[PDB]
């Protein structure tokens, strides 16, 4: 088990830590989150309590270093730092821990929560999508655009995200017009998945990272990105039976996770109806058909 | 965006623009089968694309054969006028090929859209007009061309005539649309008052009679009148 201490809490603030969150008052005694489970990356975010304004966080991975976080009152936020020395870090932890200055990561054994929603994200995948090469985690907050946003202001705080568009003659094969608009299989198998991802493994991770940022901290584009993702597995007529049954599941977790009073602005109903009810795929979500009719029947 | 009534003039402006109506692509007659069941059968049909400033239509001819052994007719239609309209586009030179193209229906934006995607500067527009073109049809000398056609076919047509030798552009297509729109609400009587007086005639390279500026203005009264007589027949006024 890896630990994220924290110099010091001197502004009121929720904090996040995966699907956990706690809030934590202004110069309270805080020192930082321990127990936090090797094996998956995480995320630790962050809301002002006297500005809601810019979630923000950080993606990490406690087996690619020593992070821990430290308020800039210059700058207004919570940084993640690295610390490179080993022996220091480990003393600033041990007197954290035996002075019980730290909240411990709340995992419940039979919970598996977490890995299903990032079963297939890994963390040099996250740092490819968020460019900042001289950290070995990745800053993301509620206001960062996507390329493909940009492209109809900031290329360095973009979020590059692969570019989905079913409009483009990337999609569409001259020639197979109709075929390729109506079927997306052509686009999906040969373009995005033998093409650019290489296999489903990182397509579902860019998935389920853009799930992930759009529920954290409401990343209107990353919503996009997650729909768009969706929407052309389900308007593709051939798809391996391995990647609708991993979809399923999937999706299953991300709706089942999803806080319920955020599904008015996280949801987008003509993808959902379209996916569940017209699509090709239409009969292979059953899993996610059954929750989101029990969960929100409103959007459909 | 949409084209409606607030931006009409830009019709007539010398920026290259063609309407395309799918309407008359795909044609059908219903009947009972020997067992008591209901086919149809498609007969020869037509994209209308057409110049509203100078009157140049763009007959295609849709033959039957298109449809052989293909499913899903009424979206492979939209498909299929989408490929002929982009083939149109690609044999003009750039010096006349359109701006924008303005569909009549909006179902033809995405097939369009998706076969010019060569062409991102040429817009893809829907219109609020109501616009008669379905009534192509009922123009003989067009309706005869597509009935005996045998293959599929391209055939020029000036709507106008010679009309734009005398009236505007603007004027013109107010007297096109007048007149397909009596042919559509009641087509035997508006052929009636086109064919009323022997004496007018309508000259082997036209489509319409040889009228002169006053009859025509008799004419477009009678058609006028033709409109709001069927407007109070349809709803009893
Ligand atoms: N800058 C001092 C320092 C503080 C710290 N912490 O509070 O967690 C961690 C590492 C480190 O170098």
């Amino acid at each position: 088990m890896n630990t994220v201490p924290f110099t010091s809490a001197p502004i009121e603030v929720t904090i996040g830590i995966d699907q956990y969150s706690f809030n934590v008052k202004e110069n309270q005694p805080f020192h930082g989150i321990k127990d936090i489970p090797i094996g998956h990356v995480h995320v630790i975010h962050f809301q002002h309590a006297d500005n809601s304004s810019m979630r923000y966080g950080y993606w990490f991975d406690c087996r690619m270093g020593n992070f821990y976080i430290q308020y800039d009152p210059k700058d207004g936020l919570y940084k993640m730092m690295e610390e490179r020395d080993g022996a220091k870090f480990e003393n600033i932890v041990h007197n954290f821990k035996e002075r019980q200055m730290m909240v411990s990561y709340p995992k419940i054994d039979e919970d598996d929560t977490w890995y299903n929603l990032t079963e297939f994200v890994q963390m040099d995948k996250i740092r490819k999508i968020v460019r900042k090469d001289e950290n070995q985690f990745s800053y993301v907050d509620s206001s960062m655009t996507t390329v493909q946003e940009n492209e109809l202001s900031d290329p360095a705080h973009s979020l590059n995200y692969t570019v989905i568009n079913f409009k483009s003659r990337e999609a569409i094969r001259p020639g197979h017009e109709m075929e390729d608009f109506l079927d997306k299989s052509y686009y999906l198998n040969t373009v995005m998945l033998q093409g650019i991802f290489k296999n489903s493994s990182n397509y579902f991770g860019e998935l389920q990272f853009a799930f992930l940022n759009a529920m954290f901290f409401g990343n209107y584009g990353s919503s996009l990105q997650w729909h768009a993702m969706i929407e052309l597995i389900c308007s593709s007529a051939t798809v391996p039976k391995h990647m609708l049954d991993k979809l399923d599941e999937i999706l299953y977790y991300q709706i089942k996770t999803l806080p319920e009073q955020y599904s008015d602005i996280l949801l987008n109903e003509r993808v959902w109806n379209i996916c569940l009810y017209s699509s090709f795929q239409k009969n292979s979500l059953h899993n996610t058909e059954k929750i989101m009719e029990n969960k929100y029947p409103e959007l459909l | 965006g949409a084209m409606n009534s607030s931006n009409y003039a830009e019709l007539f402006n010398n920026d290259i623009k063609l309407f395309v109506d799918d309407t008359n692509v795909y044609r059908v007659t219903v009947h009972k089968t020997f067992e008591g069941n209901v086919a149809t059968k498609a007969i020869n049909g037509c994209i209308f694309t057409l110049n509203p400033k100078t009157g140049h239509l763009f007959l295609k001819i849709i033959h039957t054969s298109v449809w052989a052994g293909q499913k899903r007719l009424s979206q492979l239609a939209k498909w299929k006028t989408a490929e002929e309209v982009s083939a149109l586009v690609r044999s003009l030179p750039k010096e006349e090929q359109p701006k924008q193209i303005i569909v009549t229906r909006k179902a033809m934006l995405d097939p369009l859209e998706v076969h010019m995607l060569d062409f991102p500067n040429i817009a893809i527009r829907p219109t609020e007009l109501r616009l008669p073109f379905s009534a192509a049809m009922s123009i003989d000398k067009l309706s005869d061309v597509v009935m005996k056609a045998t293959e599929p076919q391209m055939v020029l047509f000036n709507i106008y005539d010679d009309w734009l030798d005398r009236i505007s552009s603007y004027t013109a297509f107010s007297r096109l649309t007048l007149l397909l729109r009596a042919l559509k609400t009641n087509e035997e009587s508006a052929k009636m008052i086109l064919l009323s007086d022997p004496t007018i005639t309508i000259k082997s390279y036209h489509l319409w009679p040889s009228f002169t500026d006053e009859q025509w203005i008799t004419i477009e009264s009678q058609m006028r009148d033709l409109i709001l007589t069927e407007y109070g027949r349809k709803y009893n006024v």
